[PDB]
RNA sequence: GUUUAUUAAAAACACAGCACUGUGCAAACACGAAAGUGGACGUAUACGGUGUGACGCCUGCCCGGUGCCGGAAGGUUAAUU
RNA sequence: GCUUGAGUCUCGUAGAGGGGGGUAGAAUUCCAGGUGUAGCGGUGAAAUGCGUAGAGAUCUGGAGGAAUACCGGUGGCGAAGGCGGCCCCCUGGACGAAGACUGACGCUCAGGUGCGAAAGCGUGGGGAGCAAACAGGAUUAGAUACCCUGGUAGUCCACGCCGUAAACGAUGUCGACUUGGAGGUUGUGCCCUUGAGGCGUGGCUUCCGGAGCUAACGCGUUAAGUCGACCGCCUGGGGAGUA
């Protein structure tokens, strides 16, 4: 999945502290964070659909994580996609 | 890659190109070239030796090295151009030393990528090393049928020649056309298939294609008078003879070679 | 002529016919049998006892040979499986080892389709 | 970076060898910030079923930890030396040093 | 399979070895398994049926060891 | 944890002409036979352990 | 697009495409008593010959005859002896 | 607001999950050569076919393709289709242990989008075996079949298209509740010397059965029992899943 030391920083780094991990921003940097990094897997695994489904649910995870964010507090969603540069 | 044209026009519907941005854009390399006429398919008598030649654009030689005996000085690959002479494509090489050559674009080669020729090379596409030290199995091109006479074999755009055994001195060869050769191991091949594998999918898509790079028309025998070809004419569509060449030659299945001097190195024909 | 004391007897078991071939240690024929023509046909050959005939035969094309010692190579199902190695008694041949070399594909090619009979 | 655990026989008649291609194997890791767990010697064993009509190889062990390019390109190494026959490489969570 | 006879063995209990030794390897079941194509959905059923059965001949055995007859 | 160059132990699992034992036979778990039969072919592979009694 | 300059411009020729077949490079083939030249400063994704003639759906049966290809144990068979 | 739904993190576990690359052995066919001689092959029987131009059989060597015996198991994994040699690289999901974290972020889903056996189609390769079509030999009153000897597409690979199956558990997805018995498979706690043990706690899974349900057959904690949410679909047979 993602490195055990990848994931601490991002953990870190978008949590309020190091062990806040349920926070919804480090989830969806942390979906973000994987999401990103399987095009590489993809631009030439073409044809590995098995593995792409799982890509998709974290892409709609994603989705329905933000959406979340959006009802509850609206100025904090705008900067998390800002520092995440999706949403495009 | 292979693009389609959209049917803007008759003679333009069905073209389908080749189309390589790595190519240079640029103008060649000109301290490299040389001037080459067209013949017209004429000799030195002025008669027409071979038929369907004449016309199509004007083309400029590149002296591309075929011998590669620049050994033990690496050279870096600076770019891949067009070459109007052959369907495969030429990459220029920049040895550290200061000069520069042409050589056939391998499969992968690329811009930038590092190419060694000597017996001590190491195995990577676009290296030559004699067949002796080349392990055997591997996929190899432009081979040499004598040492130090230069490459002369899996030239085209997509060839290649697979060393399938190693026996004392000499090396047994699958050539492309699917017949076995037996060569020296002595003789100098380089490493990985010739790049632009997609020359064989393009389509001229109209007659004037096939004028602009020199194929005038073909005509066939049957629409001949007796005069012309023994395939002849006759009142309406009538053939009635086995099929020939204008010569009288009977073609279509006849074996023509004839070559008593070097049939003791084809261990096996093609078919 | 070669005069060999050691020998090897291969059995080609069939649902059909059984050939019975004597040869050498190096794997040179030097005598054959075999049901079909040892006056058994159609549904003759088939049969066990063709198989030991067969067996018989083989060891008078050898007898000239002199050999003596015999290695029973099998392949293949049949009702000449055991039949004609017993045969080799009545001829009083010795033999050393006795090996099954029925071919045993690892998968691999495709076998025909069944018969709808 | 993880433990690898390397087996490679070797033609006898370059037996005599093998100390050599150990030390040359060996250094290619050790300049990589890798470290051999385990090595050891088999000698010449009979083979259960001939290769290109041969019958006794040279037995040795490598256990290795390495990153990948090491091993990647070590492989290719492998391949194209006639004196090693049928090498094998195998994945390991937990370094091993047993006489086995 | 492979059955070494020395020179004091007599054949008839060699002989039975390899019918004893090459039959428990299943040449002759082996081979009749590959003379023709068995398609694999054929391999399911028959499988599935064997297994019914070995299953369903347990337990038809069980109850009738429990059950009278006369 | 079953070790392919557990060499000694192996022809307790294989018949002379190859085959492995299955596990109704040598009561082996279902998780150990698993493991047990890569570590076979495994070794035969290597020409530690052979295919068949005919080579 | 091409053609009977000067009674025929067309359904004829050509054509991209398709197929068969020859050719391992001192290539086949072609012009030359020969040297040599072209094919080609190309190398089977190349070249020559032949038929068909974009594209779409397709291209069935027959190898006795003729031709070609392969083999050739046997029969017959030249110069020579 | 809250933590029990749902989700995140740490540590481990099993597995033909998937994509790419490499490699190994057995076997069939073909090619070369040696030994050797008149049959081989095939069927209920026989013939076509192959063979004195030396087959089949047997030995040695080589080329090439396809599939992975034993393990192997109502065993495993996957949403389904489906996925079996071994090795490496990339990667999805599930499950367990306790602890922490977010705090309803959930369920279902028309249209839509994606995947989707085999056959089939397009382009370029490959082609050992098998085998529609086709050919011949049998069988029969006839045999455009069943059987036999040959045999092309296809079966294989690259990329695209097709989007159909008895694509079945003939049983839509999610959640809660309701007596049991015997197994398989994969985690885990505790007791521990009286182990190829003893008592618990999870996931998945096979068979038999209680109440209840059902037209009956049967289903039966993995419901076809008792309920809730949402969606799909049916309205006599034929015509017709056709115009
Ligand atoms: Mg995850
Ligand atoms: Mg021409
Ligand atoms: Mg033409
Ligand atoms: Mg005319
Ligand atoms: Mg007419
Ligand atoms: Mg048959
Ligand atoms: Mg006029
Ligand atoms: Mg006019
Ligand atoms: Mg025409
Ligand atoms: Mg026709
Ligand atoms: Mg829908
Ligand atoms: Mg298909
Ligand atoms: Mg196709
Ligand atoms: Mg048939
Ligand atoms: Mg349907
Ligand atoms: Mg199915
Ligand atoms: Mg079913
Ligand atoms: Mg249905
Ligand atoms: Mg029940
Ligand atoms: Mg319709």
């Amino acid at each position: 999945s993602l490195s055990t030391e990848a994931t601490a920083k991002i953990v870190s780094e978008f949590g309020r502290d190091a062990n806040d991990t349920g926070s919804t921003e480090v989830q969806v940097a942390l979906l973000t964070a994987q999401i990103n990094h399987l095009q590489g897997h993809f631009a030439e695994h073409k044809k590995d659909h098995h593995s792409r489904r799982g890509l998709l649910r974290m892409v709609s995870q994603r989705r329905k994580l933000l959406d979340y964010l959006k009802r509850k507090d609206v100025a904090r969603y705008t900067q998390l996609i800002e520092r995440l540069g999706l949403r495009r | 890659a292979v693009v389609k044209c959209k049917p803007t026009s008759p003679g333009r519907r069905h073209v389908v190109k080749v189309v390589n941005p790595e190519l240079h854009k640029g103008k060649p390399f000109a301290p490299l070239l040389e001037k080459n006429s067209k013949s017209g398919g004429r000799n030195n008598n002025g008669r027409i030796t071979t038929r369907h030649i004449g016309g199509g654009h004007k083309q400029a030689y590149r002296i591309v090295d075929f011998k590669r005996n620049k050994d033990g000085i690496p050279a870096v690959v600076e770019r891949l151009e067009y070459d109007p002479n052959r369907s495969a494509n030429i990459a220029l090489v920049l040895y550290k030393d200061g000069e520069r050559r042409y050589i056939l674009a391998p499969k992968g080669l690329k811009a930038g990528d590092q190419i060694q020729s000597g017996v001590d090379a190491a195995i990577k596409p676009g290296n030559t090393l004699p067949m002796r030290n080349i392990p055997v199995g591997s996929t190899v091109h432009n081979v040499e049928m004598k040492p130090g006479k230069g490459g002369q074999l899996a030239r085209s755009a997509g060839t290649y020649v697979q060393i399938v055994a190693r026996d004392g001195a000499y090396v047994t060869l699958r050539l492309r056309s699917g017949e076995m050769r037996k060569v020296e191991a002595d003789c100098r091949a380089t490493l990985g298939e010739v790049g632009n594998a997609e020359h064989m999918l393009r389509v001229l898509g109209k007659a004037g294609a096939a004028r602009w790079r020199g194929v005038r028309p073909t005509v066939r025998g049957t629409a001949m008078n007796p005069v012309d070809h023994p395939h002849g004419g006759g009142e309406g569509r009538n053939f009635g003879k086995h099929p020939v060449t204008p010569w009288g030659v009977q073609t279509k299945g006849k074996k023509t070679r004839s070559n008593k001097r070097t049939d003791k190195f084809i261990v096996r024909r093609r078919s | 002529r070669k005069q060999v004391s050691d020998g090897v007897a291969h059995i080609h078991a069939s649902f059909n016919n059984t050939i019975v071939t004597i040869t050498d240690r190096q794997g040179n024929a030097l005598g054959w049998a075999t049901a079909g023509g040892s006056g058994f046909r159609g549904s003759r050959k088939s049969t066990p006892f063709a198989a030991q005939v067969a067996a018989e035969r083989c060891a008078d094309a050898v007898k000239e040979y002199g050999i003596k010692n015999l290695e029973v190579m099998v392949k293949g199902p049949g009702p000449g499986r055991e039949s004609t190695i017993r045969a080799l008694n009545a001829a009083g041949f010795r033999i050393t080892n006795i090996t099954d070399v029925t071919p045993i594909p690892h998968n691999g090619c495709r076998p025909p389709k069944k018969r709808r009979v | 970076m993880r433990h690898y655990e390397i087996v490679f026989m070797v033609h006898p008649d370059q037996s005599e060898q093998v100390p050599g291609m150990i030390e040359r194997y060996t250094a290619a890791i050790t300049g990589a910030e890798g470290k051999i767990h385990r090595l050891e010697d088999w000698g010449r064993r009979q083979l259960a079923y001939p290769i290109n009509k041969l019958h006794k190889a040279h037995y040795v062990l490598m256990n290795v930890e390495a990153p990948q390019e090491v091993i990647d390109e070590l492989e290719t190494t492998f391949r194209f030396n006639d004196a090693v026959i049928r090498s094998m490489v195998m994945r390991t969570k937990h370094a091993v040093t047993e006489a086995s | 399979p492979v059955i070494k006879v020395r020179e004091n063995e007599p054949f008839d209990v060699a002989l039975r070895r390899f019918k004893r030794s090459c039959e428990k390897a299943g040449v002759l079941a082996e081979v009749r398994r590959r003379e023709f194509y068995e398609k694999p959905t054929t391999e399911r059923k028959r499988a599935k049926a064997s297994a019914v059965k070995r299953h369903a001949k347990k337990l038809a055995r069980e109850n009738a060891r429990r059950t009278r007859l006369y | 944890e079953i070790d392919y160059k557990d060499i000694a132990t192996l022809k307790n699992y294989i018949t002379e002409s190859g085959k492995i034992v299955p596990s109704r036979i040598t009561g082996t778990r279902a998780k150990y036979q698993r493991q047990l039969a890569r570590a076979i072919k495994r070794a035969r592979y290597l020409s530690l352990l052979p295919y068949t009694d005919r080579h």
